């Protein structure tokens, strides 16, 4: 229930809540590159006992399109015993108003899976973002990605 | 020496090393070599190609030979420096950069790569002499200006990185960018150095100066409170977390914060002012009622009648809305076991009322309107609560009451199969978990709870294709090969401890190998980051990544798989039939020793013939992983054949004993291994010390200290 800017400390609690709602992995090195390479963008939602139960994973596209900078969402999600709260809306508002004052990004992005109905509702309707596109088998299992896109204006 | 035609073959050996591929440059290697085997740069040539495809000691060999017969020769040096960072021994490869860079001084590349290598070492002395020498070499780029402030800040020279920081900034008068996103993280660096040599004062007095160059604004706010309650100027205080508040009023120690500007609460404990504290809140409502922290945080505090009036509107405000998590919210407020009692007579209440009303209580039929649902969140509150109180019986009567009523919902399923698992039931647990998983096959958690629960019912194979559903199964061992690959290391620990009970200790050690490798690689994957980190000018970032890499492996998960390797390993001494993984019958036949030695030769005979169809079946597999470059050689069998098992034990305990004193259990495990060891001077400490904390009444204590007296009055006979 305590959201928070994320820590190094906490950052393995972030691989280990992906690791239990997420298909869509990495390893902990690429946490910690996310960690240095933009520190204040990456928020994390926290338990009585000061485990992660919620997180975004941000950054800034290090190869921006046609040169304007915008915030990418790598991941995001919630335990399923605290989802149903609003921790994954409050930690996305957080995220993206760092992607804005201290790196100046002009949008967001993210990707999700087609057939990801709690997902789309929550960046579509909740969110405010609008669907760019669709890529085809962009996950291992070769189901379609919703390109989706949140412009700041 | 000296040849002009080798020159250019040479050059070609150590071009094709760049350019991977080391097949080619091998090739330009060979013919020089076999008539002149007394070069030692050639050998070493030679060596790190054979090294570099592999494998392994084939390289180290010509490395080596190429090294003592160059003494010599820096090319030598760098060559196995190189191999040694590669194969992560980095005390080696540290002291090889320095002779390397001895030999050539002008070579500033190597001192670029010796910096991370005692970054790592934590060698904090000679990082900071490198980092300078670094700097000389090129004070034009930032980056080496920030490596020697921050090597100096982890020496505890304070000082000596202000002059440092306070030097380049003057470089600079125009400006202002640069990056500004590396002046920003430069600045609260340089506020942190002032902070920790000229105190908070001074500290507070420059951060409000830099407050134009910050742009991390949570980074900037939050260190201001902190300096603002430290130095009691709390009406600056008040507004200052006021701000943060409105960024985000879901941060806890905001109000924990605020609270102390206001001066109705201490650092500690909350004093006093109780009414005007709970007035705070009450105005903190004012702020968007979206954020519930208003209402939720004080109910810790609270207490006896004003917490049974707000505990209430705060259980009823959840049940209304269906919450399936109210349990878990209010759960931490069980710490008394007062409050407890408190909850538990409210929603009890709240059951029969819903019983001939809709309304709570009685005097809400006053108040009029009603509710449909809420019997169901009250009987999964009641269900969740129960169980956590240990009744177990009222317990699943609840969940039967809610599952009756909605049989598809799936958290009602959750909750009864952690009922029957306390109950010690695991079978009928295992298949209610997989009745929840059931009710929904998109989802990962599900899954992965389910496959839990069958691995503590000692079903590996059958949670093994639960959890195939969900991961990569492209390459290396299944599901749970890709499960190690993710660090994934609930289930690598899950797994090795059901193999453990069923006393399959090839794999059980495998597994618990796997947690090692997770953490070792945790530990290693900093390395990087003593370069790319001040690339990026993430200074005070950094220095979190360098203490918590200090203490990575105090965690329970390598406590765990740390302990239960000892506890294998300790049966590997004990019982010379440990070695070929028994079943649990078999092991129990053996153990006994009341068998007759009919029985007991054929029970061998058989061990050892299933041993060699695993071994056989082992040998498959690598070719599996080989025709599909880094393979694995232990499937798993390989670490419990051991020629010592009290050697690997005592491997496992290194990690262990450093934070021993929170975690005796190490002193207890230390104790009864060098006990084994008939080192009993070194036995007689390790137990005084687990003595100490916990001891003289504790069961593991004696039982340790009683198995001491056993072996120690054995070495004798009378
Ligand atoms: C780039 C990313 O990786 S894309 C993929 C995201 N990851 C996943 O989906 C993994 C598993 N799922 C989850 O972790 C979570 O369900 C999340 C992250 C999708 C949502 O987090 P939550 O905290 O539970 O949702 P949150 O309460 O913050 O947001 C609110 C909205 O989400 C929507 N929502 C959340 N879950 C569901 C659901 N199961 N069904 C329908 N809508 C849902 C609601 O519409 C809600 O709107 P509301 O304001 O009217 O209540
Ligand atoms: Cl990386
Ligand atoms: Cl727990
Ligand atoms: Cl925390
Ligand atoms: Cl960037
Ligand atoms: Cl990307
Ligand atoms: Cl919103
Ligand atoms: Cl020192
Ligand atoms: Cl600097
Ligand atoms: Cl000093
Ligand atoms: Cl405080
Ligand atoms: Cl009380
Ligand atoms: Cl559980
Ligand atoms: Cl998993
Ligand atoms: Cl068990
Ligand atoms: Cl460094
Ligand atoms: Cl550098
Ligand atoms: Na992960
Ligand atoms: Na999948
Ligand atoms: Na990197």
């Amino acid at each position: 229930m305590d959201i928070r800017p994320a820590r190094i400390s906490d950052l393995t609690g972030m691989q280990n809540c992906n690791l239990h709602n997420l298909p869509e992995n990495y390893q902990l090195k690429y946490y910690l590159y996310h960690a240095i390479s933009w520190p204040m963008l990456s928020y994390v939602a926290t338990d009585p006992k000061g485990r992660v139960v919620g997180y975004v994973l941000a950054k800034m596209e290090e190869e921006p399109k046609d040169g304007i900078p915008h915030g990418h969402i790598t991941s995001v999600s919630v335990m399923r015993s605290y989802r149903h709260l609003g921790l994954a809306k409050r930690l996305m508002v957080q995220s993206q108003r760092a992607m804005v004052e201290v790196y100046g990004a002009k949008y967001m992005s993210l990707h999700v899976r087609k057939s990801n109905r709690a997902a789309i509702h929550l960046y579509r309707d909740t969110l405010q973002f609008d669907v760019q596109g669709i890529e085809s088998k962009y996950y291992a299992d070769g189901e379609d990605a919703y390109a989706m896109h949140k412009d700041f204006s | 020496q000296l040849s002009p035609k080798e020159i250019t073959l040479f050059r070609t050996a150590l071009k094709c090393y760049e350019t991977k591929q080391y097949k080619k440059g091998l090739k330009a290697i060979e013919p020089l070599l076999e008539r002149h085997p007394e070069h030692g740069e050639s050998l070493a040539i030679k060596g790190i190609l054979l090294h570099s495809l592999g494998n392994t000691k084939e390289g180290y060999d010509n490395v080596r030979l190429g090294l003592r017969n160059d003494v010599g020769s820096g090319v030598c040096w760098h060559i196995f420096g190189l191999i040694s960072r590669a194969d992560k021994d980095y005390v080696q490869a540290a002291k090889c950069y320095i002779n390397a860079h001895k030999l050539e001084k002008n070579n500033s590349s190597l001192l670029r790569d010796l910096a991370l290598l005692q970054s790592q070492l934590r060698q904090y002395k000679a990082l900071a002499d490198t980092r300078n020498a670094l700097l000389q070499d090129n004070p034009g780029v930032r980056a080496n200006w920030s490596a020697l402030a921050v090597a100096q800040f982890l020496r505890g020279e304070y000082a000596s990185a202000y002059k440092i920081v306070d030097a380049f900034e003057s470089t600079i008068n125009q400006g202002v960018p640069v990056d500004t996103q590396e002046e920003s993280e430069a600045m609260l660096f340089m506020n942190l150095v002032i902070l920790k040599k000229d105190g908070v004062e001074d500290a507070y007095k420059h951060l409000l100066s830099i407050e134009k160059k910050v742009l991390d604004r949570v980074a900037f706010l939050e260190t201001r409170a902190e300096y603002e309650l430290y130095l009691s100027k709390m009406e600056e205080a008040k507004s200052t977390i006021y701000l943060l508040l409105d960024r985000n009023p879901d941060n806890h120690q905001y109000y924990y914060n605020l609270q102390r500007a206001y001066g109705y609460e201490d650092a500690s404990g909350k004093v006093l002012d109780s009414a005007e504290w709970l007035n705070l809140y009450s105005q903190l409502a004012k702020r968007y009622p979206k954020s519930e922290c208003p209402t939720r945080l004080p109910l810790e505090k609270l207490e006896g009648d004003e917490f049974l009036t707000h505990v209430d509107l705060y259980l009823r405000k959840k049940l209304k809305r269906g919450i399936p998590s109210v349990f878990v919210d209010v759960k931490s407020l069980y710490k008394d076991t007062k409050k407890c009692k408190v909850v538990e007579d409210l929603v009890s209440k709240y059951a029969s009322s819903l019983s001939t009303t809709n309304k709570f209580s009685e005097d809400d039929d006053n108040s009029q309107i009603e509710i449909p649902t809420t019997l169901l969140w009250t009987y999964y509150f009641l269900a969740q609560h129960f169980d956590h109180v240990g009744e177990l019986e009222k317990a699943e009567k609840y969940v039967d009451l809610a599952i009756d009523h909605t049989p598809t919902l799936v958290e009602l399923f959750m909750t009864k199969a952690r009922i029957s698992k306390h109950k010690g039931e695991l079978q009928t647990a295992m298949e209610i978990m997989d009745h929840a998983r059931k009710l929904d096959l998109q989802d990962r958690f599900i899954n992965g709870k389910c496959a839990k629960y069958m691995l503590r019912n000692d079903e590996n194979e059958l949670a093994a294709k639960t959890v195939s559903l969900f991961t990569r199964n492209e390459a290396v061992g299944g599901a749970v090969g890709d499960l190690a690959d993710m660090q994934c290391l609930w289930y690598m620990l899950e797994d090795g401890k059901s193999f453990a009970r069923q006393k399959k200790f090839a794999l059980a050690l495998k597994r618990f190998s796997t947690v090692f490798k997770i953490f070792d690689t945790w530990a290693d994957d900093q390395f990087d980051f003593h370069f790319f980190a001040f690339r990026k000018g993430s200074l005070r970032t950094y220095l979190d990544l360098m203490s918590w890499e200090d203490s990575v492996y105090d965690d329970p998960s390598f406590r765990e798989a740390a302990q239960g390797s000892i506890e294998i390993y300790f049966a590997l001494f004990d019982l010379p039939f440990a070695k070929y993984s028994p079943k649990l019958p078999d092991f129990e036949k053996l153990s006994s020793g009341e068998i007759n030695e009919e029985e007991e030769k054929k029970i061998y005979k058989k061990l050892k013939k299933d041993l060699s169809k695993r071994l056989e079946r082992a040998e498959k597999l690598k070719e599996a992983d080989k025709s599909r470059k880094y393979d694995e050689d232990p499937l798993g069998e390989n670490l419990v054949a051991t020629s010592e098992p009290l050697k690997e034990a005592q491997k496992c305990l290194e990690k262990l004993l450093p934070y021993g004193d929170k975690n005796p259990s190490a002193y207890i495990l230390a104790a009864q291994l060098y006990t084994r060891l008939k080192n009993f001077d070194t036995a007689s400490k390790y137990l005084e010390q687990a003595k100490v904390i916990l001891g003289q009444n504790d069961p593991t204590v004696i039982s340790t200290e009683k198995f001491y007296n056993s072996i120690k009055t054995q070495s004798n006979a009378a």
